[PDB]
RNA sequence: AAGCUCGUAUCAGUUUUAUG
RNA sequence: CACGGACCAAGGAGUCUAACGUCUAUGCGAGUGUUUGGGUGUAAAACCCAUACGCGUAAUUGAACGUAGGUUGGGGCCUCGCAAGAGGUGCACAAUCGACCGAUCCUGGAUGGAUUUGGUAAGAGCAUAGCUGUUGGGACCCGAAAG
């Protein structure tokens, strides 16, 4: 489960995983919001994850959740972020809707 | 009974054919036993090496006691050859005989439990299932349609590497088979000249019930090794004492693993073995904790954050505006003054 | 079995399966028979359910997995003073089996799954209570209902239960029950029992003594 | 940024470093019980010891701010964009001039500043 | 005082852990008994007999006491007639899991006893023999 | 269709709505409190 | 260093009174 | 005082093995130890075990009449209560007194027993990994009159 993918990463060797020489252990993996290995950070060791990536130009809205774990070919979905930024934000909350603050 | 898992065609479309979880893939997964297994296990594919006892003592020296203001080491006697007055059977000495030589019946091969070995492969036989935990161990598995990967037993029927490697790429097993063949780097070390010149990272595991040319189709290409579900070798499943190997099954093989592994049903298959038991019934500490049933009977908490307080004292007799605060009467002091009254 | 399309890994495969089961279950003659099967479908339909991890699919498919109950032995038939033959015994093994399937797998349901299963858990008790005649009262349903709903999830005896699933029926019994729209059997307030049961889990108590019983109503 | 008060700039050198030349610069305790300097006498070079601690408000932290994070390639550097303020790229020093045009051109495109810009490149 | 456990298994910590937060947010001892219990050793842990557990259970109004066991419980041949009672520990033998049920009994890991049992009520924690 | 709150959130919401309909109360109970004290504290320095 | 109980009435390179 | 130090590059020393132990960790558990071997094998790799064997599982002949023990404390749990506290129930552990069955030491091959006696009491053990201690092997390294 996600505790237990959590301690593996965190104490066995999570393979994206960067050292910094002040100590902070960094995450290099694509689908992080933040580049750290943290706890409720990291991708893996959470069922439920939400991020932002682009290919082109336009901005798309990434998150997974547990209906998807089993099939990771469609593990990750996204919107298109209607790039006006005002209107981009009020997308995303409302898209995130329950969604941890 | 189990959920089931869907059986996917040589082109990559999931058949209809499904299997029931094999019930191995429940089982515990601990680090700690898996690693410590792999440890004990590694040292058994030992050579053994040694010094040669000889060496060092084909010298004729002697010690020259004292009255010559050198060295008390023995030196080699004679003269003209040069070597002679030369310290000799001392580990501090050049071309002595060195210090603690490494004799040939020195530990090799580790000992290890038969239950603990079940339990380290049943372990990581179980860490495959997780796609979290398999994509730590750095496996491109994330295209994959299905973990975990159940494929036709026709795919034990292929006996060229041109049509397995195909099969291989449409399932989605392309990505670690390109990510194999790309690693491949000149050994770093002394190692360049002892046979292990190259390295490369490891590729897709492949388990079959019955052998039919697979085997030696898949030798070839590189990264990717063959076993059989009887041996299930835990050095392959986990290599490098890290769990979550990328490995793709036949659906054939799929329903061999309950009787090779048991079940809820079929005991062992093993004289003597059980599945250990779990010590936790829920996984994640979480649900517990966060469970209606702990969370009636817990007492509120705070703000997660201590809030600071009396950071810096403020002095009485000075800052008239803390002296209120400690005594309210100062008011009424300063009222008259208090100081000053006449008898 | 049905059980194997209702849990399979395709979309297009669990919604048919719903689909057959409409009828498959509205054939009662065919699913009047020992409660294994009921409690069979309803492990297969857990998984089911298990199965869709999205805020309004989810409550669709919980939407019509609560009405199931409705859809079974629809009250057209308008039973005038007639016990439960062969029409109201049927949906008790299937009330029961629906339960049997939730308690036992209670702590298999995942920290982000919960909220579908407390959801799925609330449309089912609404479809029931609306569902016992045509309406909510009668004598005879009611009783055999509370006896055989009464001895698994508010016994509050036997630990094998866990003490969540009756906090949450506390927690939206009342608020489901003024969903149906001013008397009703609510002989169901059981609650006194547990309260008078000692040695039962004081959590519960205490929960059905703060929540329950300080309502107005 | 809280002020980056240094408790000890000076590099601290193994007694008698300079005396003898087969003595390295590299500090290293005397455990001879005469030893003037295991004694700290007055006028002893000075011991390492915890007093000497940074805080860790601003311990790693480089004089212009922002904390050094080894970069080995685009992908390492992408990894800054969320502490492009706290954290600065430095290119290895193994990084032939050809990736270090493309590294530099990504880390200004994302903001992220460089320890050592320009290395090994000509204008 | 010993405030973690050197135990490497990850299933020990995470015990831990949801009792340390058990007793921390809850005030009842019983939490704190068993949360310093997990910090023993093995040598610390003797193993608790299933003779032992129906030889405690004559206590009055033990039947609907659930006994609680920190280390392991083991099989006992010595007795034939072990009473109808819920178990729980961390890890149970085939021979003592297979006589627990068969006695119409159940057996549950220390966090379901925990979950059915969050102040302990009724509990009763048997320690194995050291003499 | 709107979207339902999630029932854990729910349960969360409504405890820590009963939690500070008790916290208000007992913050006027410490301020009566506090004031009551600080007079008897003034009579008593006097 | 590790285990039990107890945080309790357990003690003191301290002082004084009573038993010389 | 003295012992060594003209300087520098390299080399240089509590390492390995067998037995007996404490502690820690893992697996099983009244069972434990696959690997002396056999089967198997992508081959010194990897995976299984038929029969024996070491340990413990019980002995002053034999221990259920009873928590395979009354009482008193005793982590803990329950009722009373807003608290203080009261009552009920008690693991291991400690005091007291207890049951069979044998030796003192009487009694005369027993019999009844003098007063302490050592078991059952209620299994708690077997396999592997790590630091660590003693002994013998060159034994942290260098070195002496000899045969």
């Amino acid at each position: 489960s996600d505790e237990i993918v959590w301690q593996v990463i965190n104490q066995s060797f999570c393979s994206h995983r960067i050292k910094a020489p002040n100590g902070q252990n960094f995450c290099r993996n694509e689908y992080n919001v933040t580049g750290l290995c943290t706890r409720q950070s990291c991708p893996l060791a959470n069922s439920k994850y939400a991020t932002v990536k682009c290919d082109n130009g336009k901005l798309y809205l990434y998150m997974k959740t547990p209906e998807r774990a089993h099939t990771p070919a469609k593990l990750w979905e996204r919107i298109k972020l209607s790039k006006n930024y005002t209107k981009a934000l009020q997308q995303i909350d409302e898209h995130l809707l329950h969604w941890s603050k | 009974s189990r959920p089931q898992v869907t059986v996917h065609s040589l082109t990559g479309e999931a058949t209809a054919n499904a299997l029931p979880l094999p019930a191995v893939f429940s089982a515990p997964i601990r680090p700690d036993i898996v690693h410590t297994v792999f440890t004990s296990v590694n040292k058994n594919k030992r050579q053994a090496y040694a010094v040669s006892e000889k060496a060092g003592h084909q010298t004729s020296a002697e010690s020259w006691g004292t009255g010559r203001a050198v060295a008390r080491i023995p030196r080699v006697g004679g003269g003209g050859t040069g070597r002679s007055g030369q310290g000799a059977f001392g580990n501090m000495c050049r071309g002595g005989r060195m210090f603690a030589p490494t004799k040939t019946w020195r530990k090799w091969n580790v000992k290890v439990n038969h239950n603990e070995k079940r339990y380290a492969t049943a372990s990581a036989i179980a860490a495959t299932a997780v796609a979290s935990l398999v994509l730590a161990r750095g496996h491109r598995v994330e295209k994959i349609p299905e973990i975990p990967l159940v494929v036709s037993t026709d795919l034990e029927s292929i006996q060229k590497t041109k049509e397995a490697v195909a099969a291989l790429k449409a399932v989605g097993a392309h990505s670690d088979l390109l990510k194999v063949l790309k690693s491949k780097k000149l050994r770093a070390g002394k190692g360049k000249y002892r046979n292990r010149r190259w390295t490369q990272r490891r590729g897709p595991l492949v388990v079959y019930a019955e052998d039919n040319g697979i085997v030696k189709a898949l030798r070839n290409v590189p990264g990717v090794e063959t076993a059989n579900v009887a041996s299930l070798n835990l050095l392959q499943l986990a290599p490098g004492a890290h769990l979550g190997r990328f490995v793709i099954w036949t659906e054939a093989a799929f329903t061999k693993l309950d009787q090779v592994w048991g079940s809820e049903t079929v005991a062992s298959s093993k004289v003597g073995y059980t599945l250990p038991s779990h010590i936790i019934s829920t996984s994640d500490v979480t649900r517990i904790i966060n469970s209606s049933e702990i969370q009636s009977a817990i007492r509120p908490a705070g703000q997660a954050t201590q809030k600071r307080t009396h950071v810096l004292k403020k002095n009485p007799l000075k800052n008239k505006q803390v002296l209120l605060r400690l005594n309210p009467y100062a008011k009424v002091f300063a009222a008259e003054k208090l100081g000053s009254k006449k008898a | 079995n049905f059980v194997k399309q209702l849990s399979s890994n395709n979309r297009k495969t669990r919604v048919n399966a719903l689909e057959a089961l409409k009828k498959y279950l509205t054939a009662k003659q065919f699913k009047e028979n020992k409660q294994i099967e009921f409690n069979k479908l309803w492990k297969g339909l857990y998984y089911a359910m298990w199965f869709s991890d999205r805020p309004r699919p989810q409550q669709r498919l919980a939407n019509e997995l609560g009405e199931l109950h409705g859809l079974y032995f629809d009250p057209k038939d308008n039973s005038t003073a007639d016990e439960l033959t062969t029409n109201d015994k049927a949906f008790i093994k299937f009330s029961r089996g629906f339960w049997k399937v939730m308690c036992f797998e209670w702590f298999n349901i995942d920290r982000y799954r919960l909220d579908k299963y407390l959801l799925l858990i609330r449309r089912v008790l609404f479809s029931q209570l609306k569902y016992l005649q045509s309406r909510n009262w009668d004598k005879k349903l009611v009783d055999e209902y509370i006896k055989k709903v009464l001895r698994w999830l508010p016994l509050s005896g036997s630990p094998k239960v866990y003490t969540g699933i009756p906090i949450h029926i506390v927690d939206i019994l009342l608020d489901e029950w003024e969903r149906l729209l001013k008397k009703t059997p609510l002989d169901v307030i059981i609650f006194q029992d547990i309260v008078a049961d000692y040695n039962n889990s004081k959590v519960l108590r205490e929960k059905i003594k703060e929540d329950l019983f300080s309502d107005t109503r | 940024h809280p002020k980056i008060v240094k408790k000890h700039t000076k590099k601290f050198k193994r007694h008698h470093s300079d005396r003898y030349h087969r003595v390295a610069e590299n500090w290293r305790k005397q455990k001879g019980i005469d030893s003037v300097v295991r004694r700290r006498f007055r006028g002893n070079i000075s011991q390492p010891k915890i007093g000497y601690g940074s805080n860790k408000k601003t311990k790693f932290l480089s004089p212009s701010g922002h904390k050094t994070f080894l970069v080995a390639n685009v992908k390492d550097l992408e990894t800054l964009t969320m502490h492009t303020k706290t954290y600065a790229a430095e290119i290895a020093h193994n990084i032939s001039a050809k990736n270090r045009v493309v590294i530099l051109a990504r880390a200004k495109a994302l903001g992220i500043k460089v320890t050592n810009p320009k290395g090994r490149l000509a204008l | 005082h010993r405030t973690a456990p050197k135990s490497d298994n990850v299933y020990l910590k995470l015990l831990v852990k949801l009792y340390t937060f058990l007793a921390r947010r809850t005030d009842a001892p019983f939490n704190k008994v068993v949360l310093k219990a997990l910090f023993l050793s093995k040598i610390n842990r003797p193993p608790v007999s299933v003779s032992r557990i129906a030889r405690a259970l004559k206590q009055e109004g033990a039947a609907n006491k659930t006994v609680v066991v920190v280390g392991t419980v083991t099989d006992d041949a010595r007795i034939f007639e072990f009473p109808k009672t819920t178990v729980a520990a961390l890890r149970f033998t085939a021979g003592a899991r297979a006589k627990i049920v068969k006695a119409g009994g159940e057996c549950i890991t220390l966090d379901q006893l925990a979950v059915r049992a969050p102040k302990g009520q009724n509990t009763l924690i048997l320690r194995g023999p050291r003499n | 269709e709107k979207i339902l709150t999630p029932e854990s959130q729910l349960k969360k919401s409504k405890a820590q709505q009963k939690t500070a309909e008790q916290v208000a109360a007992e913050r006027a109970a410490r301020k009566a409190a506090n004031k009551e004290k600080r007079a008897i504290i003034l009579e008593r320095n006097a």
